[PDB]
């Protein structure tokens, strides 16, 4: 009931973070300001074991009886960051029911939602609970409110101890207040509070048990409003009336360099300011209260935050019904995936018609082109699919990921999951109504074949821009280059416009490697296994020999090749993303 | 803080009465010469709209109630934009130049023709020394990617541009927002000095803080679209002393927001006053060259881009090339030669498009200076940007298409290459200003760029080769006729693989003998030599035409997306 959080001479590496030495108890907040020079973020960050770095953290964390170990971190702080992403297309009951049924395993899907009603209406949003979150622009969830919720989800671990960064920040004169406050009622349910705040208000400065400033990661003062009010007057420099006091004492804090002169003059102001109650009376009391802390033993005598969140294998089946969730109620999206692939099958239908094949004049050469699309647009279809939804899934992993919720690769592989059934529906929803029109050799059998020879491009396109996804994190050229790449790919990689067998050595070994040649090289056999048209050639397998002539046999193969793909592309993905959650910080 | 200014000149002021917008409820101002007035008014109370609705140019649904008048007239969206001076939070400077030319350059369009030369120097660090761009001089200016440049120097910049008429009224949206608060002082002081001059200042800080406050001439603090009240920095104080102030600062007030004959007087009192506040009140070529020398000179000093689009064309040709490599063993088959033609005409627009693209729809500065007033479309820009790819364009094209042509070993000599060339150029030059078109017209990177690639996708199936053309629907047989890239394929195989010109068509052991016939049993004769140069010189007028329609009718505005 009393709760210890204490800090003595921590650092950080090139040496951003100098010997800081901090106390709290439940109940309490902290408000830390820090210069634009800052320093600030970096600790708060640092603190909840978001990395350890190259460089190094100096001192030792004191929370409630022991000291913390750097693999402990984590386990006892909780984190809200900068921002609060949320996926557009859920409830917030549901976001909710996910973060909390991904998060821990209990009594059941129906009793799991009765924990989350104790955390939304501990938070007043069950009002909202099932209705469409929303971007603030699609739905309307309040702009005020997502933040809101965004916190419910760190209260599911159940955590006594709170860390967040900027959360004023990006909102309005009555929201920003609203937010403070459910901060402050937060410790009120004896909690630990601490903040970083950018540019809050004057009205403020009088809410907070502990306000303490940094300057170029140097600690200066801690302590009471009122505290500061006199002891930075016993430092000197008093702020008058009409001043902002939250704000001034700011200004003198920071060095800063709008010239030589007034850059070196400030800097010692600073050091003179540092120093001054880096000796003084309270901030030996303060040390003491946190040198207090191990030598009592008192009633709290504990630390606290979540026990089992366990099977993996079970862990990301949520992850999945989730995003398959997201994903069907998004009318915009879901259409397309099912859909486009058709719409190039139509826009394809309209100039070419039907297959000219009475004559020679517009018989073979009709095919070469219309299967040769397909064959590069069918990964094309892939990419437009991800590179468009994925990413709000991506980033999402990324700052869900930092708190501790699932592993980077988890979700990529959920969302390369779900496609199967959307991109196979898309592949036959195209074959069914294409091919038939377009009527080339149209025996069930291979129409079937056909629709299977596309769906694997169509999957190709998906994962490879997902893996890339992962690798690149700048989506627009991800489209790019997945372009060029499925196009440079059909042209060397399917016989139709070079006779591969004629090309010049190193092509050659490269067609090799793409998948293109290996789908080309069914659906030509596939759709000339025997014909016979008028006139050049004649039959089917004439032509068949010209471009790519160990097909006929090895077709039974192809396929078993084809598909071989798919299941590297994501598997390599895991291993790209596996390895991500240490490329961003 | 150092010296007392070298610019300021003289004339007008600013009058109000009764506004509404959906948002806004019942204003009065003054404003006058040599005042600076900052709006200090909740976060978004049509506040950092205020200015835009008092410019003309507004956001939230048309003005609701009103009058708005100028140093002694009405107001209009014609007559503004040669009085007041508008500085944006955005900025939307050149990144390549040097201060002195990012002014120069605006100057030479702003200054009118009668000016002299000497003039135009001599205003500019006329300038330059009243903002204290003191070494900022003659280094670039651009911190977006060369980051070379400080922000507090670089706002004064874009200031600047602004103070190349010495316009009577000067109005800043947020300038402090970004800076430091240590130069948000010397910043807003400069504002200050400024309007010290004979200058009309107008502020707008929705979370200006304590220090920046003291430096307030004339403040409006308002609420959501209502004017808790009117004054100056001091008056403020005492003011809502009618209500009775406190300790922390001056926005905690924001915070907490003729009947009797003796008032008739008064009534009568103040219109008399207020006659007396009016009473005392009371070309194309040139800018052009202008123009295409700023647009090509930063382009040019772009490195980065330009090794990049030389590498981006070379690498696609050296392949093509390779991929039908005239010499060896294996012999370029007609059947194959035929598709090489067509792909190295309907490949490159799949990068062209996209750069070109990207350019136009990055630049959003034509908004600002079509409002602005810096540029026509007359005979003005439409031009401007047409002509200063070109040169780029040009090495751009030859980079891409020499070495493809001796590398696939199309024929000897040089005539056909050049006639070749030649085409490919105004293929590939038809394209830039098909993007172009695309891209004023649309309003989105996303949007013109899918427009694009369905109206290129349209075009390659016309093209002949990948779908043998004759046999089709009349709306690709009518299309056919239009698409550059199937005249691309058209040309180059009359020039190249037909004419007069003769064949050796080949399978393994085959050295044959052929000619012209070839074309003629292909389909592709039916148009000469000559036309099609014609025909796509033509289709780009189509593509040109839309172009400078988009823009001389359309806006292009603002997007986030590339």
């Amino acid at each position: 009931e009393p709760h210890s959080l204490g800090i003595l001479h921590a650092s950080y590496s090139r040496q951003i973070l100098k010997d800081v030495s901090l106390y709290v108890e439940s109940g309490q907040i902290m408000c830390i300001l820090g210069s634009s020079g800052s320093g600030k973020t970096t600790l708060l960050d640092a603190m909840s074991g978001r990395l350890g770095r190259a460089g190094t953290f100096l001192g030792e964390v004191y929370v409630n009886g022991r000291a913390l170990r750097r693999e402990q971190f984590q386990d006892c702080f909780s984190y809200v960051l900068q921002s609060d992403t949320l996926l557009s297309s859920l409830t917030v009951r549901e976001t909710l029911h996910y973060t909390a049924l991904l998060a821990i395993r209990r009594g059941n899907p129906g009793s799991f939602q009765k924990k989350v009603e104790a955390v939304m209406a501990e938070l007043s949003l069950s009002h909202v609970a099932d209705r469409l979150i929303g971007n603030y622009s699609l739905g309307g969830i309040s702009t005020g409110e997502r933040r809101r919720v965004s916190i419910a989800a760190q209260l599911l671990q159940d955590p006594k101890v709170m860390l967040f960064d900027e959360p004023t920040t990006g909102l309005d004169c009555m929201t920003a207040n609203q937010i403070v406050v459910l901060l402050v009622e937060l410790a009120r349910r004896n909690r630990i509070v601490v903040l970083t705040i950018h540019q809050p208000r004057s009205e403020l400065f009088q809410l907070f048990d502990k306000i303490a400033i940094l300057s170029f990661g140097e600690l200066i003062f801690c302590g009471t409003p009122a505290e500061m009010l006199d002891f930075f007057n016993d430092c000197g420099y008093p702020c008058p009336e009409h001043s902002n006091p939250f704000d001034f004492y700011m200004d003198l804090t920071s060095v800063d360099t709008q010239s030589k002169e007034r850059e070196i003059e400030t800097s010692k102001r600073v050091q003179m300011i540092e120093s001054a109650y880096k000796k003084s009376a309270i901030c030996h009391k303060t040390l003491k209260n946190i040198e207090r802390m191990k030598h009592l033993k008192t009633l709290p005598m504990v630390p606290f935050k979540t026990k089992d969140s366990p099977g993996v294998f079970s862990k990301l089946g949520v992850l999945l019904r989730r995003v398959t969730r997201n994903l069907v109620r998004n009318k915009l999206a879901v259409i397309t995936r099912l859909l486009q692939n058709l719409i190039m099958g139509l826009f394809l239908l309209f100039f070419v018609l039907r297959v000219r094949s009475n004559v020679l004049k517009g018989a073979i050469q009709d095919r070469v082109g219309l299967l040769y699309q397909f064959v590069g647009a069918t990964p094309y279809t892939g990419m437009l699919n991800a590179v468009n939804l994925f990413p709000v899934l991506r980033a999402v992993s990324d700052q869900e990921s930092q708190d501790g919720l699932y592993q980077k690769w988890q979700m990529m592989l959920a969302y390369a999951l779900h496609v199967l059934p959307f991109s196979v529906v898309a592949t036959m929803i195209f074959s069914s109504v294409c091919y038939w029109t377009l009527g080339l050799h149209p025996e069930v059998a291979r129409f079937g074949y056909f629709s299977a020879a596309l769906l694997a491009p169509h999957l190709i396109g998906e994962f490879l821009t997902l893996v890339l996804l992962g690798i690149v994190q700048n989506p627009n050229i991800v489209n790019s280059v997945v372009a060029l790449l499925s196009i440079a790919g059909v042209l060397v990689g399917s016989g139709f416009l070079r006779n591969i067998q004629e090309m010049p050595i190193p092509f050659k070994i490269i067609s090799y490697f793409t998948f293109q040649k290996y789908c080309s090289e069914i659906l030509v056999v596939n759709e000339f296994y025997g014909l016979n048209f008028t006139c050049a050639f004649t039959q089917g397998i004439q032509f068949i020999e010209k471009t790519c002539p160990g097909a006929t046999s090895r077709f039974t193969m192809n396929f078993l090749i084809l598909y071989s793909f798919i299941p590297a592309l994501v598997i390599l993905g895991i291993v790209v993303f596996k390895i991500r959650d240490h490329l961003i910080s | 803080l150092q010296d007392r200014l070298f610019s300021s000149e003289s004339d007008n002021s600013l009058y109000f009465t009764y506004s509404g917008q959906p948002g806004i409820q019942n204003l009065s101002f003054k404003v006058r010469s040599g005042q600076m007035l900052a709006i200090i008014g909740s976060s978004g109370c049509g506040r950092a709209s205020l200015l835009d609705v008092i410019t003309g140019r507004g956001h939230g649904g048309k003005i609701k109630s009103g009058q708005i008048w100028i140093n002694g007239q009405p107001s209009s969206p014609q007559l503004v934009r040669k009085c007041v001076a508008h500085v944006r939070q955005h900025n939307q400077l050149l990144p390549n130049l040097t201060v002195r030319e990012t002014l120069a350059f605006i100057a030479q369009m702003r200054l009118p023709r009668t000016f002299s030369q000497a003039q135009r120097d001599k205003r500019v660090e006329d300038v330059i020394a009243e903002l204290r761009l003191r070494q900022c001089a003659d280094t670039r200016v651009g911190n977006m990617y060369v980051r070379g440049l400080s922000g507090g120097e670089r706002r004064r910049v874009s200031i600047g541009v602004q103070l190349l008429w010495n316009p009577g009224i000067l109005i800043l949206d947020e300038p402090t927002s970004g800076l430091d608060s240590f130069t948000a002082h010397n910043l807003v002081k400069t504002l200050s000095r400024l309007a010290k001059g004979n200058r009309l200042v107008l502020i707008s800080l929705h979370q200006p803080r304590s220090d920046i406050f003291r430096l307030f001439d004339l403040v409006l603090l308002m609420t959501s679209g209502t004017p808790i009240y009117l004054g100056a920095a001091q008056h403020m104080v005492q003011y809502f002393t009618a209500i009775g102030y406190p300790c922390p600062r001056y926005s905690n007030p924001a915070d907490f927001y003729a009947q009797s004959l003796a008032a008739l007087f008064l009534e009568k009192v103040r219109d008399l006053d207020d006659f007396l506040w009016k009473a005392e009140t009371k070309g194309a070529v040139q800018q052009f060259t202008t123009l295409i020398r700023r647009q090509i000179s930063n382009d040019f000093r772009d490195l980065p881009t330009l090794l990049i689009h030389g590498a981006e064309a070379c690498l696609m040709s050296m392949t093509i090339g390779f991929l039908y490599f005239g010499h060896g063993s294996i012999q370029l088959s007609f059947m194959d030669t035929a598709a090489l033609l067509f792909m190295i005409g309907a490949l490159i627009p799949f990068n062209v498009i996209l750069d070109v693209i990207s350019k136009c729809y990055s630049e959003r500065a034509m908004l600002y200076y079509e409002l602005e007033d810096g540029l026509y479309t007359t005979g003005p820009y439409f031009f401007a940007k047409i002509l200063g790819e070109l040169p780029e364009h040009c090495a751009y094209i030859i980079i891409y298409g020499m070495p493809t042509y001796w590398l696939a070993n199309l024929r000897p000599g040089l005539q056909p290459f050049l006639l070749h060339f030649l085409l490919v150029w105004l293929v590939v030059f038809c394209c830039r200003i098909m993007a172009l078109a695309a891209a004023a017209l649309l309003p989105t990177f996303h949007m013109a760029s899918f427009f694009s690639n369905a109206l290129y996708n349209s075009f390659y199936l016309a093209g002949g080769f990948m779908i043998n053309l004759s046999s089709l629907w009349t709306v690709p047989a009518w299309i056919s006729k239009v698409s550059f890239l199937r005249w691309c394929f058209e040309g180059l195989m009359k020039i190249q693989f037909s004419r007069r010109t003769y064949k050796m068509p080949l399978g393994n052991l085959t050295i044959a003998v052929s000619g012209d016939k070839i074309l003629s049993v292909m389909e592709l004769d039916s148009y000469p030599l000559y036309a099609i140069y014609l025909i796509v010189i033509g289709l780009s007028g189509g593509f040109m035409v839309l172009y400078y329609v988009s823009l001389r009718f359309i806006k292009q505005k603002p997007s986030q997306d590339w």
